């Protein structure tokens, strides 16, 4: 039965300062690398990761590392 | 102190059996494209992919 | 754009994904899938030190005539924002799939957005998805006569919509 895979572009531990400090549209710096290491998570758990790829109707992550 | 934020760009509500026939080199379709900031299982606001980074629009925390 | 720098897997569609989301590696190997960066290194080389062109004027990396990847993603980004500004090109661009939008970005790399906009009849046939007719017509041009190996690769990209002219 249903289980929600999440495709997480980026993760960051944040506290309130930076949290307000970004609720104001501050640029959170990513690498250009970003889309090659997309993370796949299910329940707040890290199953694997990979590379954003296109198949022009849809996006896909091609798996690099899994479990 | 700190809050882990996932910047999520889509989700694919899979089910049971596929994991784990899933393996290296396979591709997972993003069947729902989004652009969202979670803290744990809680939706905060919409961000979007820009410049050389990200900007988070509303950020609702309560 | 980060979006338009992505690797792209030209699967004809409708896909038969396993249970709506999974596509096995063994199935994808049935393809050649690259990104535009790799497409243009084939066509324009990658040179980490200055050299000076066929024309020539001195150039470096991938086809950056001055007077690498980060400098390539600059130029690509500057290619599309160009196309999107141009009034003949944007409609066709907006209209195409992603492998074919790379072929168009490729032409603009070789010959400029004004040069490409000047392909009015081939451009019409690409907006109408008349792929054979476009290919026949592009093959008539001077572009073709003057850089035939590279023009054939880019015409193959429009006719087919696959990256297969670059498996070599």
């Amino acid at each position: 039965v249903d289980v929600k895979l999440e495709f997480v572009l980026y993760r960051k531990n944040v506290t309130l300062a930076e949290l307000e400090a970004m609720g104001q549209q501050q640029l959170l710096s990513l690498p250009t690398n970003a889309e090659l290491n997309v993370e796949i998570m299910a329940n707040g758990v890290l199953l694997g990761n990979g590379e954003l790829v296109q198949m022009n109707d849809t996006l896909g992550v091609e798996i690099h590392e899994w479990l | 102190l700190r809050w882990p934020l996932r910047f999520v760009i889509g989700s694919s509500d899979t089910q049971r059996s596929l994991l784990g026939r899933i393996g290296i080199g396979d591709v997972l379709l993003i069947r729902t494209s989004r652009a969202e900031v979670y803290c744990y299982a809680k939706k905060l606001g919409h961000f979007n992919r820009v410049e050389g980074g990200i900007i988070v629009e509303t950020l609702d925390i309560q | 754009g980060p979006v338009d720098m992505l690797k792209n897997i030209p699967i004809p569609s409708p896909l038969s994904p396993v249970e709506g989301i999974l596509i096995k590696r063994k199935t994808l190997e049935r393809y050649f899938s690259i990104n535009i960066f790799e497409m243009l290194r084939i066509d324009e080389g990658l040179r980490l030190k200055i050299y000076k062109n066929t024309e020539g004027y001195y150039t470096i990396g991938i086809g950056h005539l001055l007077t690498a990847e980060k400098l390539f993603n600059q130029d690509v980004d500057a290619a599309v924002r160009g196309i999107l500004r141009n009034a003949k090109l944007k409609p066709v661009y907006d209209s195409l799939d992603a492998v074919r939008r790379a072929a168009l970005i490729n032409m603009v790399f070789q010959m400029g957005e004004t040069g490409v906009a000047g392909f009015t009849n081939s451009l019409r046939m690409l907006q109408q998805k008349r792929w054979d007719e476009a290919a026949v017509n592009l093959a008539k041009s001077r572009w073709y006569n003057q850089t035939p190996n590279r023009a054939k690769r880019v015409i193959t990209t429009f006719r087919t919509g696959t990256w297969d002219a670059y498996a070599a």
